[PDB]
Formats: structure tokens, sequence, C-alpha cells
């Protein structure tokens, strides 16, 4: 199954741009959505920078380096793109040794024109925008001062002098911590937490003896040292710190740490490292209040305090997560949960693959997925798992079949129903991407030699076709596309083979003439999610309700468009004893589902799991 | 240290 006469259609829609400059490093930023503005910041070493801007989704670039008047730019901070569609860009330059303060070039019209200003300080961290109003900024100077600007960098005012860390809250509220004696390092565990809703006109103290703090959605977390030991607990507040309540989590020591893996408006995933350097921890899941925590998974993988973990939220399907556990022999394995952490199991084996050497039972093995950790160990894993919210039930990732993550060269596997079933898509490492909300997928081979071919499929990784886009192969470096997976333009970077003097290059391909027609009512089928056993009266009812999507058929070759929005039709299910969790003074006996009592606020009975929308039936207070 | 806040992505970089 293949379409014909696509070679000419793709040939007409191909644009090459070559950058004449020394090969240093590159940085790519997208300014807004639906504008097609791309800013490329080239740097080389001494100090020298070049700035390019494209207003056509990357088909053509212009040299606007003279706007910033040929001044070296600090790439450590990076470009500070404004939130949403505001087109605010701020750059930080390098100043001489006798400078009073730093210097920034600021634009508010999608980088059409830049304005130069001199700061009264030396910013030591990237500028931060207020989510509710982009005109506000804050930064920390080298002397740990806190400077806040209310007119987009025109003027700044110092509102404190010993700030360790700061960050915008909600509704233009600022939370920051301060120290008194010594630096912020030697004074750890004896800090204070401050809040100010008037942009530093009136302050307030909301905590003491703090060890760290952070924002996890509609929660405020602060790790407080114990009064007489080195053990530190977790305190959580949801009133902007007005009132705090102790969380029901173990008190870790000084050699351990916490870590938020994913924080919604209702649930939060917490990781608690076990004592010792064994290299694993545990996962707890909270309730709607963010106070009561129940154990979810054990022997979770976490390299170190600054290390990496394989936890992954599958955005395509509701309540699906994937993570790596640690076995008894230190052999990593992959687990998946569909109940938002209720149960974990192995990934289903592909129905048409053979187990590798890692599997002792040649008729019994499972699929395992490479992730951040595998990339850390320097394996052949060009990319991590990919998934888009607007492409329903699609997941792509490298993996191997067996009883443990192997070290051989991995293949690529794809699932088109959320993760229940998989199948081998390509052989060998690749760089993959999704365009037009799952309309067309593209892939580039991962090789050590120049490549001049790109593959693409229109039936969700079923039929693949090869297009030769360049006559001169280039060393591939990466793919770029508009965030959100709703465009049809794809940019292919790299650098030419020129041995005497190499150069950068980019090829942009537009698939407007491949998807000639626009999808209609007929080009859609009704699909039920989480369906396992049709016999069930409430088949595929997760967290109390079902959902019936309308998904584009694989055979249908058509364009969803930029205005496509997924369709759904939820229906609730009767409640049961499995929709509730335990309260402070109760626990689940083993081999049963009831919540009995264990051998200040008070609780009576059970609690309804966050995200659950069932109604009717069993209701144990 | 404790990672109590989600770290959003950065910027695409090459070399
Ligand atoms: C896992 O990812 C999914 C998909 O991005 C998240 O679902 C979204 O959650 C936000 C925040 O509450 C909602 O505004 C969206 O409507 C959700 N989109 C859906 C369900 O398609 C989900 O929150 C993430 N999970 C966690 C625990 O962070
Ligand atoms: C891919 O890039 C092209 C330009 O190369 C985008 O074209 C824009 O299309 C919109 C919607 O019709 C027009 O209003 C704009 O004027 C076009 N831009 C230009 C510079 O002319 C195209 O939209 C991109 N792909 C998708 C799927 O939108
Ligand atoms: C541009 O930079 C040069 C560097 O020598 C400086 O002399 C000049 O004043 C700058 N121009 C403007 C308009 O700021």
């Amino acid at each position: 199954g293949r379409v014909r006469d696509f070679v000419a259609k793709l040939a007409n829609n191909t644009h090459q741009h070559v950058f004449d400059d020394l090969r240093g490093s590159v940085s790519l930023s997208w300014v807004g959505d639906s504008t097609g503005v791309i800013l490329v910041l080239t740097t080389f070493h001494f100090g020298q920078s070049k700035l390019y801007r494209s207003e056509d989704y990357g088909k053509n670039f212009k040299d606007i380096t003279d706007l910033i008047n040929n001044t070296f730019i600090r790439t450590e901070f990076g470009m500070a793109i404004g939130p949403e569609n505001s087109g605010k860009v701020v750059l930080t330059a390098e100043v001489s040794g006798g400078s009073r303060g730093g210097r920034i070039f600021r634009s508010s019209d999608f980088a059409k024109n830049f304005v130069q200003t001199d700061l009264p300080f030396h910013p030591l961290t990237q500028m931060m925008y207020s989510p509710q109003n982009s005109d506000y900024l804050l930064a920390l100077s080298t002397e740990n001062g806190l400077w806040v600007s209310k007119n987009f960098g025109g003027k700044w005012e110092e509102i404190h002098k010993a700030v360790c860390l700061a960050k915008w809250g909600s509704d233009n509220t600022i939370f920051f911590t301060t120290y008194a004696n010594g630096s912020c390092k030697a004074d750890l565990g004896a800090l204070e937490l401050w809040r100010t809703s008037d942009l530093g006109k009136s302050f307030k103290t909301i905590g003491v003896k703090i060890y760290s703090f952070g924002l996890g959605g509609r929660f405020l977390f602060a790790s407080v040292m114990a009064d007489k030991d080195t053990t530190r607990r977790i305190h959580v507040s949801t009133d902007q710190g007005d009132t705090w309540s102790m969380a029901q989590l173990p008190s870790v020591g000084q050699e351990q740490f916490y870590s938020i893996l994913a924080a919604n408006d209702d649930m939060v995933f917490m990781h608690v490292d076990e004592p010792g350097d064994t290299g694993f921890g545990t996962i707890f899941t909270s309730d709607d209040r963010g106070i009561v925590y129940s154990k979810s998974l054990d022997r979770h993988l976490y390299t170190t305090t600054g290390g990496e973990t394989d936890f992954t939220n599958v955005t395509s399907l509701r309540g699906v997560y994937i993570t790596s556990v640690l076995s008894e022999d230190n052999s990593i394995q992959t687990m998946i949960t569909f109940d938002q952490g209720g149960r974990w199991t192995h990934l289903r084996k592909p129905e048409n693959s053979e187990c590798d050497a890692t599997a002792k039972n040649k008729n019994e093995c499972s699929l395992h997925i490479h992730a951040s950790y595998s990339i850390s160990q320097k394996l052949n894993v060009p990319m991590a798992p990919l998934s888009e919210p607007n492409a329903v039930g699609i997941v792509i990732a490298h993996g191997s079949v067996g009883d443990a993550i192997s070290v051989m060269v991995p293949d690529v596997y794809i699932s088109d129903d959320g993760g229940y079933s998989w199948t081998k898509m390509l052989e060998g490492p690749h760089y993959y991407t999704i365009l037009d909300s799952g309309g067309i997928i593209v892939a580039i081979e991962h090789s050590s030699r120049p490549i001049n071919v790109i593959k693409f499929s229109t039936d969700e990784g079923q039929c693949w076709q090869t297009y030769t886009f360049t006559r001169d192969p280039i060393y591939f470096t990466g793919l770029a596309s508009e965030p959100g997976a709703r465009s049809m333009n794809i940019s292919i970077w790299g650098f030419t083979e020129s041995f005497l003097t190499s150069q950068w290059v980019s090829y942009t391909i537009d698939f407007k003439d491949i998807l000639e027609r626009n999808c209609e009512e007929k080009d859609y089928t009704i699909w039920l999610a989480h369906s396992t056993d049709p016999e069930d009266y409430e088949d595929g009812c997760i967290l109390g309700y079902k959902e019936q999507f309308l998904r584009l058929r694989k055979s249908s070759v058509c364009q969803n468009g930029r205005d496509y929005v997924v369709t759904k039709q939820p229906s609730i299910c009767l409640c049961s004893l499995e929709d509730f969790l335990c309260d402070f003074g109760y626990y689940r006996p083993e081999n049963d589902s009831k919540c009995v009592e264990q051998p200040h606020l008070t609780t009576n009975g059970y609690r309804k799991i966050p995200g659950d929308k069932c109604q009717g039936g069993v209701n144990p207070v | 240290e404790d990672l109590l806040s989600l770290q959003e992505p950065g910027s695409k970089t090459y070399s």
C-alpha cells in the first residue's frame, strides 16, 4: 500500500538554506504559535555571535545581527521568550570589567526591533516572567539581591538583599527564601520563607527552618528540618502558605531526598529515596488534599540527587504512566500503570517477535523501553518516548524484547491504542516526529555516515516510503517542528561534508500537496478507549467513566488542519469499593480491599480517589 | 537538595 507521484510533489516543496559562518553551537527558539517566527543564535569562540530570524516557518532566514549591534551574547542563560502570544524576547550581553551593571536587548514585537538598556545590577539568573502579566520580571544579582521590574525591564527596584531562591506564584505573588548568617550553603536548613503580594511593598513570613521549597500546581511544598534531629519532613499548604499541614510521608535523613515526578491539580507523584546508595527509591501518590499519601511502587529507579529517572507520563491516553524498576540482580525492567498508579504490570509482548538472550523462557518474555537512564549510560538511544496530547493513543519509543533492558542496538516500537499492544515499526535507531495531529509521521536514520533520505508514513507507522531530499548527503544533527504537533513543515538540520571547511545547513519540507484533501465526516471512526473485554458491563471504565473518541482512519489520507480538536463522549459508571482510598487513621489489610483502623484534624471512613467521577452504588462515608 | 518543582524544558541546542 503506497501512494504514487509523491516524488514531484515533495520535490517542489523543499527549501535549502546555508549559513555562512564558523561552526560553533546553535540555539533554536519558537516565538509564539501560529506566527512561524524562529530565532537562531549562532555563537563561536573569542566572543562572537550571529542572530538569524525566519518569519516563514524556517524556509528562509534573515541576518538581524546588526539589530543587537554586534555584541557577544551570554548563551548560559539562553533566550527568554515571553509566555503565550506576546512576542517578548530578552537577551543578555557580556560587559567589560568596569561595568556598573549588565546589559539587555529587549523586544516586544516578535523580534522585529530591539532596544538596548543598562541594568543597575549584574543578573546571575535568567529573567522570569509573571504568568498572569508578561510586563513583570524578576532576577537575582551577583550579590544575591532581588530586583523586580514592573514595566518590562525599563526600571528595576531592589526588594531584598539575601535571597537564596525566588519564583513567581499565582496572581503576581512572589515566594523567596532568605538567609542571615553565612552564605546560602553553610546556612542550609535554617532559612526563612517570605511572601509578598504587592511586588515587594509589604512582606510576610510564612515559614522558618526551611530546607527547600517549590510549587507543584495548586500546592506549596516546603521541606522543614526537625527541631532536634537532622531528619526533615514535608509540609504542604494550599492557601499561599497562610496555613500549613503536615503530610503523611516518612521523614528522610540527611543522605536522602524527595522528588516530584508529576503534579496535577489533584494528584502529585512523590519519590522518596531509601537510605543508602543502593540506587532505588519508592513512589507515593497523594489525594485531592495533597496530604495523605499511599505507597504505589517499590524499587523505583533514580540514579542520584541530580540523576535521571525513567518516569514518563503518556499524554496520548488518560491515566497511563511508564517507569523503570530495579530487580534483585540490578537488572532494570519496565512497568506500566493504567489506573493513575493503582496497579503496575509488564508491557505486553509484541505478538510477532522473538525473545532475545536475556529471556530464559523463549516462549515468555516482555517488552522493555529505553529512556533517560539508557541515554545516560551512552547507548544507541537517539530519542526518548514520544507522544502528543492531540494524537490519540499513539506512543513511539526504542525498546528490546526480553527479561531485562539489553545493551544491543535497539529497534523502534509503536502502539496505537495507548500502550496495551505494541509492534515493531522500524529496525535500528531513528529520529521520529509526529505532524498534523498524527496525520503523517516522519523518521530519520541514526548513522555515523552522511544521509540523504527521509521516511514518512500516513497510516500510523504501517506503510513507509523513502524520499531523497538532497543530492549531497549531510551529517544529521536533529529535527525541528512547531510545538504542539499541528504543523506540516519539518526542518532537518546538520552540516555538510566539506572537509576543508564545514558549514551548517537546513532543509524544510512542506507536506501540503501530500495531504491534498481535507478530512470529512466519513473519514472518522468511533473508538472506545481502555477497552479490554467487551463482555464487561462497564468495559473500559477507568476512574468511574468511559470515553468514546472519533479517530481518523489509517486508510483515509486527508489533513486534519490547524483547527482540529478531538471529540469525546464520557459516560459515568457505578461506584465500587475500589474507587476509595484510606484516610489518616486507617489502612488496607493484605488480601482484602476494605480499609480497617490502624492499631489535630480527624477523619471518618474512606476517601474518594482524586480524578474519580463515579456516582451511585457503594458509598462507605 | 530536593526537587520539589517541575523543571520545564529549555531550548533545542546543537553543535
Ligand atoms: C499527564 O499528561 C496529561 C496530558 O498532557 C495531562 O492531562 C492534562 O492535565 C491538565 C492539567 O490538569 C489538564 O488541563 C488537561 O485537560 C489534561 N489533558 C488531558 C487529560 O488530555 C495530565 O495532567 C498529566 N498528569 C499528571 C499527573 O501531571
Ligand atoms: C508551513 O509553512 C507555511 C509557509 O511556508 C505556512 O503557511 C502559512 O499558512 C497560513 C494559513 O493559510 C497563511 O495565513 C500564512 O500566510 C502562511 N504563511 C506565509 C509565510 O505565507 C503553513 O501554515 C505551515 N503549515 C501549516 C500546517 O500551517
Ligand atoms: C554599537 O556598538 C559600538 C561598539 O564599538 C558602540 O561604539 C556604539 O555606540 C554602539 N551603537 C549604539 C547605537 O549603541
